[PDB]
This record gives structure tokens, sequence and C-alpha cells, in this order.
């Protein structure tokens, strides 16, 4: 129960350390876009960053603590969800523009290769927007960004012994709590302004919760069309979300 | 313990 016996700034710090790198895309300049080859090196690059979040996961406290069996759930759930709050906050700093990768900047109108996809484009952008007028510090990103591993798949376990288990993870979002409100006293808030930042920044995820269920029926789409072929790692990840 | 990401969650 070591994750429980954490500090806020010991939380930090672990959070930070398990930061996953930013990866590049395989994008070939002198390749012009198509909906398949958009497709593609979106795909591509998603199911290169899976591992990394995989290998990140294991490094938020608490988690090394559930089953496999629970493991596997939490990340099912919530992958998307979680590759899109680092989209989104890697891109708060290029107003406009979608940072996929550093050599893979999108704006709205490249998204409309793809059918389907601007509209999708055009709520990730908002959030990054959004993220920009708060003024999101990167503490306050990695907490949320846990968050969205321990929140995401907690009330949809099938059921033993899972009310117990299920207090763990609670007992770690508690803790994810105080740190966030630790970081806000510590850059200087008054405890009003605390709980309402708080707020504002739990708030997003219900946005970013309804941009994975958009999103994740858009990929099927593309699966369905055959639009591009899909890693088998994504392929199971997509497929855990039973759609149609 | 087929699925692969319930592997890659083992190492
Ligand atoms: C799933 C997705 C391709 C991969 C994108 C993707 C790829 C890498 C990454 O780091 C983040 C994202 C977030 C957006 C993802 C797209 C949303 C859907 O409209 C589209 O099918
Ligand atoms: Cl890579
Ligand atoms: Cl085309
Ligand atoms: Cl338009
Ligand atoms: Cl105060």
């Amino acid at each position: 129960s070591l994750a429980l016996s954490l500090t806020a700034d010991q939380m930090v710090s672990a959070l930070l350390d398990a930061e996953p790198p930013i990866l590049y895309s395989e994008y070939d300049p002198t390749r012009p876009f198509s909906e398949a080859s958009m497709m593609g090196l979106l795909t591509n690059l998603a199911d290169r960053e899976l591992v990394h979040m995989i290998n990140w996961a294991k490094r938020v406290p608490g988690f090394v603590d559930l089953t496999l069996h629970d493991q596997v759930h939490l990340l099912e759930c919530a992958w998307l969800e979680i590759l899109m709050i680092g989209l989104v906050w890697r891109s708060m700093e290029h107003p406009g523009k979608l940072l996929f990768a550093p050599n893979l900047l999108l704006d709205r109108n490249q998204g409309k290769c793809v059918e389907g996809m601007v509209e999708i484009f055009d709520m990730l952008l908002a959030t990054s927007s959004r993220f920009r007028m708060m003024n999101l510090q990167g503490e306050e990103f990695v907490c949320l960004k846990s968050i969205i591993l321990l929140n995401s798949g907690v009330y949809t376990f099938l059921s033993l012994k899972s009310l117990e288990e299920k207090d763990h993870i609670h007992r770690v979002l508690d803790k994810i709590t105080d740190t966030l409100i630790h970081l806000m006293a510590k850059a200087g808030l008054t405890l009003q302004q605390q709980h309402q930042r708080l707020a504002q920044l739990l708030l997003i995820l219900s946005h970013i919760r309804h941009m994975s269920n958009k999103g994740m029926e858009h990929l099927y789409s593309m699966k369905c069309k055959n639009v591009v072929p899909l890693s088998d790692l994504l392929l199971e990840m997509l497929d855990a979300h039973r759609l149609h | 313990k087929h699925k692969i990401l319930h592997r890659l969650l083992q190492d």
C-alpha cells in the first residue's frame, strides 16, 4: 500500500518521472496526403504510443497493486482518452493546430481529408483552446492523465473481492485529488479558487470522455470501410469497446 | 493470458 503513503510532492515526482516520450510519426513530406495515408499515419503512431502507455501505467502509483485483469480493463476503457489528453496537451501552444507528433502538425482542413474526422478535430482543438485559457500546468496534466486511467473503467467492472479491490482505486483517486489541491495551494490560489479550479479541471474530463466515445465510433467506421489496416493491439483495444 | 495487452502488462 505504498501509493497511499506518498506525500503530494512525492506523488507529483512519481508521475513526472513516469511520463512517456514524445514519438515521431513516419510522415514523409514527399508523400501527398490521402484518406488511407493519413489514417495510416495516425494509427501507426497511436499503435507505437500504446506500448509506452502500458509502461507508463505500471508507474502510476497504485496501478501495479491491482490484479492483472483489473489493469487490462482500465486500459481497455481509457486508452483513447489518454491518447487524446496527451495530444491536447502537446498542442496547447499551437493554436488552430494538432501536434500529433513534432513532424506531424495538422490543422482542421487537413482533417477533412478523412471522412468524419473533422468534427473530432474541432473538438480536440476546442479542448486545447480551453487548456490554454486555463493556463494548464504540466504538474496538473500528469495528475489529470492518471485520474483518467483510474476513473475510466472503475464503474464498468464485471464481477467476489471486486468491491474491496475497487476500494483501493478510490483511495488513490483521493490521493491524486489531494495532490492537485496541494499544487494549487502552492501556486498561491485561495481556498475558494482551489475548489473552483479543481472542478474546472475535472469537468474537462467529461468532454474528453465524449470525444473518446466519438473517436472510437469513427475508428470503428474506418476499420469497417477497410480504409487502413489496423495493428493487432489497436484492434484488440478497439474491439474491447464492443461497438456494433 | 491471450490478449496482447495482457502479455505486455506482464513483462
Ligand atoms: C483514433 C483516431 C486515430 C488516432 C488518433 C491519435 C493518434 C495518436 C495520438 O497520440 C492521439 C490520437 C488522438 C486522436 C486519434 C483519432 C481519433 C479518431 O477520429 C481517429 O480514428
Ligand atoms: Cl517510436
Ligand atoms: Cl483519397
Ligand atoms: Cl466546414
Ligand atoms: Cl484562502
